[PDB]
DNA sequence: CTAGTTGATCTCATATCAGGAGAAGGAGCAGAGCG
DNA sequence: CGCTCTGCTCCTTCTCCCATCCTCTCGATGGCTATGAGATCAACTAG
């Protein structure tokens, strides 16, 4: 389960950078593996690189 | 009417029509039918295979083989750009096939879910896109197709792609191919397209990559150990007879005789960078972000894009006589130069091929500062009009020079009043550039033609074209001949941020690299041995 | 109603040191039945 | 007569907690891959 913005709020800081929240950054770091995941077992991976 | 073993009887009247090798492919595809299996009509362009698929579906249709009294419903996954060709040819060889196509313009009117529902309710022949196979890929595959089509079938290259599950999320036992090539790249494809046809023949895509991909690659390399170089020959030929009963591909040497061919001959021109673009690439070779691809803390493809786009031009990367895309400060605009002018005091016609779309435009701007006419057509001129401007080069000699990418329209657009070609710069597929050199050198094509090929030695754009050498290596490796002199370093061919330009003084490194130029428990016993010492 | 053009929208390619305190597991083992 | 089944002790992890509230300064934080073609569709722009 991925929470909503709200538990996860964007920032803006003095400008117009947004700065994302710790969730938020954990949360692409696990969708980024797990679409790595997806790919390495769709297409030619080894078992020691799927473990 | 010709009679096969079985009893499947094409008509005389349509298969006396065919060639030899169509009644061949005929023949190929329905001992398919007999054994429920697919297979690939992998003969390249020109050779017609659509004239062998309605002949066979047609002879299938009145032989009235049974299940489904004849042919049954089948699908015909095609590009949009053929679709009307499809029904027009099956309306001129056998009319009582009631076909229809899926279509925004289609003839239907109302809802193409009663579109589906009517044709299969008459066994119809059901011509679709790539895309409607896969928005409808629940909807499509309700009403039990009897035959599977995917005409080019080389969008299944991909075995990610949301085309690939939509097209193998059908049931039935026939899936035809027709593709010019089955791979282009690599393996990967070579699998997709056996995963599609026969879903077991060729194992899960691990095994096959890890028995056959990775083997035959590490021995298409010149440093290989032996033992190396003679696994990939065998495993090579373990795929090849594995293979051998469902691609049928036949070339242009057999057939040639039957029809003509104009000589083609072709040059790779080697531009030097000129020394404002070879300071530009040689600080980005130098600069932190390559350092950081080196660590892997980056990606490597931008860095790529961008020495590509230095090779192209400096005006890309970087951003009167000084205007945008002045041709004087890339060598290969000095050559294109040179070329345009010579071939225009020769009266010829050009076909000017580019990857990027931006270079396009770059080398539009430069023909305006010349006095060419040229036409364009690249991707974003609407399909509805893309006829008439080929049309148009086609027919009259008044317009000099025609600007493609390599990858814009259909596949093989009729460009045949071009005389000369000139490719701006290599692609990373082997097959779109052989498809920009075949675009212009087809049938009915009535004068010599020439290809040049634009490199900057010592380049990226040289390591692309040794990449595209080694890739049409491996799919000739794997398609025609195990048995294959090996041309390449496998750190040389990887490793791909330096620069090393010519000073004439030593060879390039292409030159440099081609540098040359029952049974009785015997014979399965002997064939065992055999291949076992190798 | 019918095309034709034009944006949006989506898919697919090619790159390689000055804690402590308690609870739970585990291991060595003494010994008691007991077949 | 050797095997099992305890259940005692000694050690080892392992994990949890460490007063409340309030004020102020001061440093760090910033995330960008590209490009192009095919196809669908939905909205205008004429008819």
């Amino acid at each position: 389960p991925v929470p909503p913005l709200s538990v996860r709020p964007a920032v803006v800081m003095q400008g117009s950078a947004r700065n994302q929240d710790d969730l938020t950054h954990k949360l692409a770091d696990i969708v980024k593996i797990n679409n790595q995941l997806r790919r390495n077992e769709q297409n030619g991976a080894a078992a020691h690189v799927i473990a | 009417d010709a009679e096969f073993d079985e009893g499947f009887k094409v008509p005389g009247f349509l298969f006396k029509k065919l060639f030899k090798y169509q009644q061949t492919g005929v023949r190929w595809l329905w001992e398919l039918h007999c054994q429920q299996a697919g297979g690939i009509l992998g003969d390249e362009m020109g050779l017609g295979k659509t004239i062998q698929i309605i002949a066979f579906l047609a002879g299938l249709s009145y032989s009235k083989i049974r299940r489904f009294e004849g042919l049954g419903p089948t699908v015909i996954v095609c590009p949009t750009t053929v679709m009307h060709q499809w029904v027009k040819e099956f309306h001129t060889w056998w009319p009582p096939f009631r076909v229809a196509i899926l279509h925004e313009t289609g003839s239907y009117t109302h809802k193409k879910e009663k579109l589906i529902r009517d044709v299969a309710h008459c066994h119809g022949i059901l011509i679709t896109s790539y895309s409607y196979i896969r928005l409808m890929q629940d909807d499509i595959s309700r009403y039990d197709w009897h035959y599977v089509i995917l005409d080019e079938g080389h969008k299944i290259r991909n075995p990610n792609a949301a085309v690939t599950l939509a097209c193998k999320q059908f049931r039935t036992p026939h899936r035809i191919i027709l593709s010019g090539s089955p791979m282009q790249n690599n393996l990967r494809e070579l699998w997709s397209l056996f995963d599609f046809i026969f879903p077991g023949k060729l194992g899960t895509l691990p095994v096959f990559m890890e028995q056959f991909s990775v083997p035959i690659t590490m021995g298409g390399y010149s440093n290989a150990s032996p033992v190396q170089v003679k696994t990939a020959y065998k495993c090579a030929c373990v795929l090849r007879d594995t293979i051998n009963p469902y691609l049928l591909r036949r070339m242009k040497s057999d057939v040639k005789m039957s029809l003509s061919l104009p000589d083609k001959n072709e040059q790779v021109l080697f531009c030097r960078l000129t020394d404002e673009q070879h300071k530009v690439y040689q600080n980005f070779v130098d600069s932190k972000e390559v350092y950081r691809i080196l660590n892997g803390e980056m990606q490597i493809f931008s860095g790529l894009i961008a020495l590509r786009k230095i090779c192209n031009h400096p005006d890309l990367f970087s951003g009167e006589e000084d205007q945008f895309g002045y041709w004087k400060r890339s060598g290969k605009m000095i050559v294109v130069e040179s070329l345009l002018k010579i071939w225009h005091k020769q009266g010829q016609r050009v076909l000017l091929f580019s990857q990027s779309r931006q270079m396009l435009d770059i080398l539009e701007v430069f023909l305006r500062a010349q006095k060419y006419t040229y036409l364009k057509m690249d991707g974003t001129t609407t399909i509805a009009s893309r006829q008439p401007l080929i049309t148009r080069y086609n027919e009259d000699t008044s317009i000099f020079v025609f600007l493609l990418t390599t990858r814009v329209g259909g596949l093989g657009v009729n460009l045949t009043g071009a005389n000369r070609v000139v490719i701006y710069d290599p692609d990373w597929n082997p097959s779109t550039d052989t498809q920009a050199r075949e675009r212009a050198w087809r049938i009915g094509q009535k004068k010599q033609v020439t290809v040049y090929r634009l490199l900057t030695a010592g380049t990226i754009e040289e390591k692309i074209y040794h990449r595209q050498i080694f890739k049409q290596f491996l799919t000739n490796r794997v398609l025609k001949d195990p048995k294959q002199r090996r041309f390449f370093k496998s750190n040389d061919l990887y490793e791909l941020f330096t620069l090393t330009s010519p000073d004439a003084s030593q060879s390039t490194e292409t030159s440099a690299i081609f540098a040359g130029t029952p049974l009785a428990s015997s014979s399965l016993l002997a064939k065992m041995r055999a291949r076992n010492h190798l």
